[PDB]
RNA sequence: CUACGGUGCUGAAGCAACAAAUGCCCUGCUUCCAGGAAAAGCCUCUAAGCAUCAGGUAACAUCAAAUCGUACCCCAAACCG
RNA sequence: GUGAAGGUGUGCUGUGAGGCAUGCUGGAGGUAUCAGAAGUGCGAAUGCUGACAUAAGUAACGAUAAAGCGGGUGAAAAGCCCGCUCGCCGGAAGACCAAGGGUUCCUGUCCAACGUUAAUCGGGGCAGGGUGAGUCGACCCCUAAGGCGAGGCCGAAAGGCGUAGUCGAUGGGAAACAGGUUAAUAUUCCUGUACUUGGUGUUACUGCGAAGGGGGGACGGAGAAGGCUAUGUUGGCCGGGC
RNA sequence: UAAGGUGAUAUGAACCGUUAUAACCGGCGAUUUCCGAAUGGGGAAACCCAGUGUGUUUCGACACACUAUCAUUAACUGAAUCCAUAGGUUAAUGAGGCGAACCGGGGGAACUGAAACAUCUAAGUACCCCGAGGAAAAGAAAUCAACCGAGAUUCCCCCAGUAGCGGCGAGCGAACGGGGAGCAGCCCAGAGCCUGAAUCAGUGUGUGUGUUAGUGGAAGCGUCUGGAAAGGCGCGCGAUACAGGGUGACAGCCCCGUACACAAAAAUGCACAUGCUGUGAGCUCGAUGAGUAGGGCGGGACACGUGGUAUCCUGUCUGAAUAUGGGGGGACCAUCCUCCAAGGCUAAAUACUCCUGACUGACCGAUAGUGAACCAGUACCGUGAGGGAAAGGCGAAAAGAACC
């Protein structure tokens, strides 16, 4: 009865691998004083 | 039929494509009305539009 | 907010329809690499 | 050039039938043959509410393969291959073994 | 005027909708599938040879072709034109 | 382009080479100049665009040699 | 009417005064300087041309007006995110 | 096939990588030996792909405009339908075009998945149905910016530029309104009343005729009124109430 | 060529045929919408709008044909301007577009190497453009050699990582000569005698041979296990065929084939035989390719970076000799050897594979092998150029599970 359908992934990530693992653009940590 | 149309005339030639499609108009009216269950007619009279056709096309040259 | 694509199919074709690409030596070569591809859709076209 | 073809009492030589005669019903177009009696199966047809409304437990016969099958000779008694000669200008199937026209 | 073999390909089928019938018993509306290339001249000129009746108007329209998902895929029906052949006074067909 | 119509000089690329051998890429131009000439034949005056290398083929070969072998080479002047 | 949803037959009055736009008169009027598209449709003039021809003009009569779009969403769950 | 590889146990023995035997699965292939050739051995590379944990049945469930009841249907109703209240928006959270989308429209059906819950519901699935134009829009005629551009001028080549010309609306050119209608279309269908342009059949007096001429088209900002009207408000009238 | 068919997912439904046109396969032919070089003008590809003919017309119209630009040529008529050109028109021809690599030409990097870097390298590579062919280009000595000689180009093996070149660094890297593949030379700058005189082309019958459908093929049975035998055990037969595949497990003998022997209406490739047409022989003589060679300047190519440096090309400026003359032989000169530039054509050996046919593999076996074993350049993503997946296996046969 027409079952068994995908995890339908975003359009976003083309390597579906990290498509749930960030978001690939900026990474703002924005603490870091060294000196 | 395909070579019993090779000793008509053109104009007996063209007279027959003209009772063809007026027989393939009759058998589409009757398809579409819920009639016509010898749905076989279809098939041949457009093959005989195009036997015609074909050799009406090669005695004009 | 506003984001950067704003549809418009007149400046779509303009821009990268099958006769703008016809239209310089650089776009039928785009078109060449997309026959030579396998494209289905070869433009923004249809 | 079939070897095999629409009315031939022919003999099953191979699985389940092997040494039953029956009569072939239709050459199918994959290599597979209808033999009549030979190779029954059994259908579980579902009634629909038309066209053969009765649902039963329906016994049809089942395509056997064409290389499964040899035509009966019955002038021998044995089963027996086709090979292909000119006779009168026609194609002829001719039993082995004895050589004689089918 | 138009030629009688093109007359005979321009009226592909009767339609049926009980919207269709109810322009056949109200206001006198043949509506008939027609050929895509189809003018409303060509339509009257064989609604009137090849059903023998009388035209007054015929208002067309071109039905666009449904997309339907058939097992997987995804398919798109034929767009078809649509006529509406208002008949005068005498209905035969 | 910077063609003769005569000796069919193109411009020719090379380099430039400097005292510290540094090679960057230039371009030997033609010296070309518009210039009419008088044909007694055609009785008219006929401008090409012509090297002064041409210009000297033309005064030692003839103007109407010149021509000849211009109209049989597919150049329109 | 009749499932009283609804469809169906009926259907009286249908005036006046006042206040009114940012809308129309108005592409006006006044005024300013920063001095505020183009071409056709349209009216008009004729040239070559043209002869009670061809056109034009009026009224009257006929026919023709093709072909596509037309559902639905539009401050949005149908558009861009 | 009286059971191969593989998988999974067990036992035995090699100094080790390992080897062998076999019980169960598996249901068709496997290879003593001796040589031969290597995509020849993985735990790591914030390795790559898939699968599955963890936090954790935790956070959250997307505007604090708000819901409560009674019937209905149903296997099941906080959410669907109907009803009565209640709250909220009203220069919008309403009505309508262009763009953009492309059937999401309407009906009957289903409720797996989709819907941040349930769902009988849905912009979900499925199958039908639905878009009707001389007048609305496009097309069309006209051009603006600008594009392209015969010849042309340039340029190693590709090509750049540009004249004639031809495209290009966001502008200019032609004409319909009101009622009624469908479950879904309406200035389109139907009633009523119009109107526009063009092709085609007679009169008198007849000069008509352009890639031309001249009008006109044809245009700013602001400001100020007056004349109205849409619309509203009250009175009157009319129907009904007590 | 046939007893079966009406492509697939895909069942049907309605049929077609059965030995002579059911379908299938091939040759040839017809049809071949619309867009696209797109060519009637336009355009936002798959649409919009015509012009002029020609018909036919119920008078509403309807068909079919033509109508692009450019190049070359011809015809007509044609400015300033008298001649005359330019232009203008109308014909005929031809061209354009796409295509994977190879090929020739025009342009032309940088990262990198040098342990930095600029000369040099990378590399005349990547790329861009132009043009062509089945190959292309080169090609018939202004060549080499060394006092003997060789005898057009191309390719391969040596010579030889040599000689050299070189911030004499990194690196670059020959020839001569030798072994091979394949090996043809010819024209014009020119007039005569002779006078189709072989040639080399195209076209057409004719033959031989492929290609495009095909045809025939040779022989095994019992028996045990098993769901089923192709396996085991027993006993035969074919073999110019034991390549392979399929069949209920592993088949020479069941099937399809294979070895072999054969076949063509028709259309084509190749040779040959040629008939008929185009070029055009052989002999006598003359002729012997000038803004060239060379030079000055600046670059480039040669292994060769201007160095003592030949030779080639040429942007610029000059400028011979004309066979009793000229080039080269690695600066230059003298000898004396060798060749005759400034015109052109030219097969094979060579390079390549989009594509077709077989055939093979110490190649892959679904995370591999193509990105793609599967409706894959797809779904998806991006305005776009572009990127770009994942996803194979029931069984022998659906017998794919009636009924409760």
């Amino acid at each position: 009865h027409c079952y068994e359908c995908s995890s339908d992934c975003p359009n976003l990530q083309p390597y579906f691998s990290r498509c749930f693992s960030t978001p690939v653009w900026i990474s703002q940590a924005q603490g870091i004083r060294a000196g | 039929k395909a070579k019993e149309l090779r000793e008509k005339s053109v104009e007996e030639l063209n007279t027959e494509l003209l009772n063809l499609l007026r027989e393939q108009f009759n058998l589409r009216m009757q398809a579409a009305s819920g009639q016509l269950q010898q749905s076989h007619l279809l098939k041949q009279v457009r093959r005989d539009v195009a036997r015609v056709k074909t050799l009406l096309n090669e005695k004009a040259g | 907010m506003k984001r950067t694509f704003q549809p418009s199919v007149l400046k779509r074709n303009r821009s990268h329809g099958f006769r703008a690409r016809m239209a310089t030596k650089n776009g039928r070569q785009v078109l060449a690499r997309r026959r030579a591809k396998g494209r289905a859709r070869l433009t923004v076209s249809k | 050039a079939a070897k095999i073809r629409r009315d031939d009492e022919v003999i099953v030589l191979t699985g389940k039938d092997k040494g039953k005669r029956g009569k072939v019903k239709n050459v199918l177009s994959s290599g597979k043959v209808i033999v009549e009696g030979i190779n029954l199966v059994k259908k579980h047809q579902k009634p629909v509410p038309a066209l053969n409304q009765p649902g039963g437990i329906v016994e049809k016969e089942a395509a056997i393969q064409v290389s499964n099958v040899a035509i009966f000779n019955a002038a021998t008694g044995k089963a027996d291959r086709v090979g292909f000669r000119f006779e009168d200008g026609k194609k002829v199937r001719f039993f082995k073994s004895n050589s004689e026209t089918i | 005027m138009i030629r009688e073999e093109r007359l005979l390909k321009v009226l592909r089928a009767p339609h049926v909708s009980e919207k269709a019938s109810t322009a056949m018993e109200k206001s006198n509306t043949i509506v008939l599938k027609v050929a895509k290339d189809a003018t409303k001249a060509e339509i009257k000129a064989a609604v009137q040879k090849l059903f023998e009746v009388e035209v007054e108007v015929v208002n067309t329209l071109v039905v666009k072709g449904k997309v339907k998902r058939h097992g997987q895929r995804i398919g798109r029906r034929s767009d078809w034109k649509k006529a509406y052949v208002t008949l005068k006074e005498g209905q035969n067909l | 382009s910077r063609v003769c119509q005569v000796t069919g000089k193109r411009p020719v690329t090379g380099n430039n080479r400097s005292h510290a051998l540094n090679a960057t890429k230039r371009r030997f131009l033609p010296n070309l100049h518009s210039h009419r000439f008088w044909v007694e034949s055609e009785k008219r005056f006929v401008t090409l665009r012509v090297s002064a290398k041409g210009m000297r083929v033309i005064d030692k070969k003839g103007i109407d040699t010149v021509l000849a072998e211009l109209r049989a080479r597919g150049e329109k002047y």
